[PDB]
């Protein structure tokens, strides 16, 4: 992209390298939400995603992660404070690879996010879509295989490293 | 002989559905919040001299997946409708559960128990009398519980079995 930043996660399975997933962040249409994810990926504010876990993976639906504050699926925080408002619903959950914010209801975006592995149109208008997998969808598919119907993973899936490309 | 009962635990998120279920099944209090997607448990017990196989469906406190919710209510025989005594919104939600269960199961008489959980906490916002009056208006039992201290846990589940048996007698 000439406009949108690219960030990457190096994914680990029980500490072992699985592969790299890169994301285009739609700063052109969802700037505040994209910028939060970019800065949490570089760690430039002094906190962010490196080391955090994909704690909930449900095959057929999504890989969810990003809780670096409570480390149990209940926490996370943004670069703007603990929470920030739903920026817009311009983009929809149109299929695999969509990157969207997890939340606890309206205007509760922090750091948790999910990567769709299918179309999840029932989330449209309730979760802010802000990016998409650029390279490494096969790694997301590999991650998805460690999930289960209740989200518990059979091995621990973590962000071993992360940062900004381009 | 024995008899099996399909119990379904419902209520707003965070009220203690899983903590109550885990106390019943594993006899320990989960201090941490591990948000539920869906989990099922089984336990053989004797209630009023009759051996029971309890099936416990621990549901997530969410209002987005109505087709799944409807199926939970169709399959379940009795419902533990849980609110937290320090969460007024969770108590205000209770009537919605009863309305949904009655609609899904096509009945005005569905076994259920109203459970007011977290009674160990000092931050009460729902008075015992409020919950007792609501339960009386429904003709159902009300039990105050603490998953932390285990107060009322067995009683809540066993009372629900008693309610199912009373319903099956009609
Ligand atoms: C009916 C079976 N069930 C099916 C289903 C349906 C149809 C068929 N099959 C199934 C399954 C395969 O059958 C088993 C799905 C599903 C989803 C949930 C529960 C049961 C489900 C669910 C449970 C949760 O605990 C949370 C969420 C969904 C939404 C989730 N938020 C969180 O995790 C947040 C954190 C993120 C940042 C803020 C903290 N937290 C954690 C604690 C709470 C719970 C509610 N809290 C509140 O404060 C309430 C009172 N305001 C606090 C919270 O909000 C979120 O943003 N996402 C991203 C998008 C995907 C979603 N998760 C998810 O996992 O969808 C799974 C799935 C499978 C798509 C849907
Ligand atoms: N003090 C106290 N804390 C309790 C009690 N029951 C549950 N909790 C706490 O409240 C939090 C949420 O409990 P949990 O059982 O996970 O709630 P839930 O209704 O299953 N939530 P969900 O709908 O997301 O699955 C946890 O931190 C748990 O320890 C109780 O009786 N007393
Ligand atoms: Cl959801
Ligand atoms: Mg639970």
């Amino acid at each position: 992209s000439m406009v949108n930043p690219t960030v990457f996660f190096d994914i680990a399975v029980d500490g072992e390298p699985l592969g790299r997933v890169s994301f285009e962040l739609f700063a052109d249409k969802v700037p505040k939400t994209a910028e939060n994810f970019r800065a949490l990926s570089t760690g430039e504010k002094g906190f962010g995603y490196k080391g955090s876990c994909f704690h909930r993976i449900i095959p057929g639906f999504m890989c969810q992660g990003g809780d670096f504050t409570r480390h149990n699926g209940t926490g996370g925080k943004s670069i703007y404070g603990e929470k920030f408002e739903d920026e817009n619903f311009i983009l929809k959950h149109t299929g695999p690879g969509i990157l969207s914010m997890a939340n606890a209801g309206p205007n509760t975006n922090g750091s948790q996010f999910f990567i769709c592995t299918a179309k999840t149109e029932w989330l449209d208008g309730k979760h802010v879509v802000f990016g998409k997998v650029k390279e490494g969808m096969n790694i997301v598919e590999a991650m998805e295989r460690f999930g289960s119907r209740n989200g518990k993973t059979s091995k621990k899936i973590t962000i071993a490293d992360c940062g900004q490309l381009e | 002989s024995m008899t099996e009962y399909k119990l379904v635990v419902v209520g707003a998120d965070g009220v203690g559905k899983s903590a109550l279920t885990i106390q019943l099944i594993q006899n320990h209090f989960v201090d941490e919040y591990d948000p539920t997607i869906e989990d099922s448990y089984r336990k053989q017990v004797v209630i009023d001299g009759e051996t029971c196989l309890l099936d416990i469906l621990d549901t997530a406190g969410q209002e987005e997946y109505s087709a799944m919710r409807d199926q939970y209510m169709r399959t379940g025989e009795g419902f533990l409708c849980v609110f937290a005594i320090n969460n007024t919104k969770s108590f205000e939600d209770i009537h919605h559960y009863r309305e949904q269960i009655k609609r899904v199961k096509d009945s005005e008489d569905v076994p259920m128990v109203l459970v007011g959980n977290k009674c160990d906490l000092p931050s009460r916002t729902v008075d015992t009398k409020q919950a007792q009056d609501l339960a009386r208006s429904y003709g159902i039992p009300f039990i105050e519980t603490s998953a932390k201290t285990r107060q009322g846990v067995d009683d809540a589940f066993y009372t629900l079995v008693r309610e199912i048996r009373k319903h099956k007698e009609k």
